[PDB]
């Protein structure tokens, strides 16, 4: 019911970082997880998501650079974030629903994780 | 208001059916997580158990009734179901108990049901007015051991697992069995005759010995589907060419298969309407989140509230006949709400499952509660035994039809699954309502045949 999110962070484009979402009481296994992102100015919006049975769900901008998977051993959930971009700058959150399903708007999630700071620098070293 | 042994009959029969009901909720989603059976697999395995859950009560009543007296096999059907649930709560450790476990449920289920109703009809001299009342109470009782386990067996199993949920199961009978044997007191001229001579060995033995075979029948049956399919399939074809040989029983008969359109559509409470629910349904009403599982608990909340209400409001073939339209109405609700009342997400009100449910219920204080209680106006042993299988008969059938929503674990989006639910629902409402309308044009036929 609660959601712990932890492994944000600051990252060079072209970097790569985890999140991981774990549960308090419930087990997290009945549970499709979403992660949602809100970058300045913006709504909330629909990232990567596992439902209970290892099916996946992708935005399409994410799509060969994220992987959404699951621990079932932990109770926890895992975005890794490859290839990353400034654009992917944003308050990071992991969202839990019930069953099989991932639907793409908040309101389809009852609980909801704090949120992370996740930010991409154009930095790259001098040539 | 009424004698002292209703009282201990009344909370008897609410653990009971909290400990059935316990199980009935969380079954299907136990095999799509736990064991990891498809959809298809889970809801043609769980029409299989409720099949034997019901075709079996026909021989809990004449064990009552001829074999071992009527509160010794309360007694002894109580034991053998917290046995089961027991054993269902082991086989998490073993999983290869998990059929046998179920058997044994359906076995003790088949000893236990018929019991309590026999012994409550008892607690009165024979034309007394409060008997009404008292089976419509008694009727309350079954729904709120009902609403309770619906409401909570999801949550808990989310929370501790469904060891700890089949164990709450049986923990349940073992607190029936308590009351029981605290107030046997009550009950002591109360009984069937065998109750009154000593028990015979013999008997017992042979109940024994049946019960144990019967639940090896049970969890090969219900492992092997497709020919508990035939089984199900010869027993009715060969059971109606001996009732067609052998015109009041045609009435029963024709009340018979309107009972089973009921029966068929009353099993997609806890397979497909379920599963409708986990994925298109908002989980939160009234600003409260909801495990979905738990919607189920409609069922028996309306119950609740309508069974006094309806108790304190033509006759037989026009009650079962509205009893048809409204089920068709709760499946063309749930059809509506899907086609032009969801979200841009996929995503339904909760409040249109509620009214679904409302239906539902309305249909069962209709069929179900007024079903072999007005065909015994109609009629003997083998009508029974043959109302008893052709509901068995409709659970299979309602399996089968459940398929027709099953999702793949791979789809994740409520687009691709709201249509699927929106065409089986809405065709479900549809057939039920001609079937609704065929029955309104027999009412008067029938209701001269009852004369
Ligand atoms: C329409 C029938 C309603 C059923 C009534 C539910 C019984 C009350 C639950 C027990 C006490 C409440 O305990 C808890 O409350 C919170 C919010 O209220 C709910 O919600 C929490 O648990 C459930 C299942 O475990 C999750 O699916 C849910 O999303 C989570 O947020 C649950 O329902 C219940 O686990
Ligand atoms: C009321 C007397 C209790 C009788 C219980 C006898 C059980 C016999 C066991 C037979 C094993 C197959
Ligand atoms: C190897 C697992 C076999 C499990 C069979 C369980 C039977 C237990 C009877 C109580
Ligand atoms: C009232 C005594 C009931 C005996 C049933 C026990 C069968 C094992
Ligand atoms: C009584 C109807 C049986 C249908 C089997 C396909």
């Amino acid at each position: 019911v609660q959601l712990v999110e932890s492994g944000g962070g600051l990252v060079q484009a072209g970097g790569s970082l985890r999140l991981s979402c774990a549960a308090s009481g419930p087990t997290l296994s009945n549970y499709a997880v979403g992660w949602f992102r809100q970058a300045p100015g913006k709504e909330r919006e629909f990232v990567a998501g596992i439902n209970w049975s290892s099916g996946l769900r992708y935005k399409d901008v994410v799509k060969g650079r994220f992987t959404v998977s699951r621990d079932n051993v932990k109770d926890t959930v895992y975005l890794q974030m490859n290839s990353l971009k400034p654009e992917d700058t944003a308050v990071y959150y992991c969202a839990a629903r019930f069953g099989g399903m991932l639907p793409l708007q908040p309101s389809g999630y009852a609980n909801w994780g704090q949120g992370t700071q996740v930010t991409v620098s154009s930095h790259h070293h001098h040539h | 208001q009424q004698p002292r042994p209703f009282f201990m009959i009344f909370f008897v029969e609410l653990w009971e059916r909290f400990g059935y009901y316990g199980v009935q909720g969380v079954l299907a989603v136990f095999f799509v997580k736990q064991l990891g059976f498809s959809q298809e697999q889970a809801f043609v395995t769980f029409g299989a158990f409720a099949a034997l859950v019901y075709g079996l009560i026909s021989i809990g009543g004449y064990v009552g009734d001829h074999l071992l007296g009527t509160k010794r096999t309360i007694v002894l059907g109580a034991l053998v179901l917290a046995i089961g649930y027991f054993m269902t709560g082991m086989s998490l450790l073993k999983p290869d108990l998990i059929f046998i476990a179920l058997g044994t449920i359906a076995v003790g289920n088949g000893l236990f049901k018929a019991n309590p109703a026999s012994l409550l009809s008892k607690c009165y001299p024979p034309k007394d007015p409060r008997l009404d009342g008292a089976f419509t109470l008694f009727y309350m009782s079954i729904n709120i051991g009902s609403l309770i386990a619906l409401s909570l067996a999801p949550v808990i199993a989310d929370r501790f697992g469904y060891s700890v949920t089949y164990n709450l199961c049986g923990a349940g009978l073992i607190i029936a069995l308590l009351v029981y044997i605290a107030c046997r007191g009550m009950v002591k001229d109360i009984g069937s005759e065998p109750d009154f001579r000593p028990m015979s060995f013999s008997k017992l033995l042979y109940v024994l010995l049946g019960s144990v075979v019967m639940i090896f029948v049970c969890a090969w049956l219900m492992h092997n589907v497709e020919v508990a399919n035939l089984v199900l399939i010869v027993l009715s074809i060969v059971v109606t060419i001996i009732f067609f040989r052998q015109n009041k029983m045609f009435v029963a008969f024709v009340l018979m298969l309107e009972a089973v359109v009921f029966y068929i559509l009353y099993a997609q409470m806890p397979t497909s309407l379920n599963f409708f629910a986990i994925n298109n349904v908002h989980h939160e009403i009234l600003g409260f989140s909801i495990n979905p599982v738990s919607f189920q608990a409609l069922n028996p909340f309306w119950v609740v509230l309508a069974s006094p209400i309806l108790a304190g409001i033509l006759s037989m073939p026009m009650k079962f006949t509205l009893g048809m339209f409204m089920c068709s109405l709760g499946f063309l609700t749930a059809a509506a709400a899907g086609m032009w009342f969801a979200d841009a997400q996929g995503l339904t009100s909760p409040w249109f499952i509620v009214l679904v449910y409302l239906f539902q219920s309305l249909g069962e204080l209709f069929i179900s509660a007024l079903g072999l209680a007005m065909i015994a106006a109609l009629v003997m042993g083998f009508i029974l035994g043959m109302w008893f299988l052709t509901q068995a008969a409709a659970f299979l059938l309602g399996g089968y039809v459940a398929t027709f929503t099953a999702v793949p674990d791979n789809i994740t989006d409520p687009l691709e699954t709201l249509p699927v639910y929106t065409n089986v629902f809405g065709k479900i409402g549809l057939v039920t309502l001609g079937v609704a309308v065929v029955m309104l044009l027999m009412v008067p036929w029938l209701k001269r045949m009852i004369a």
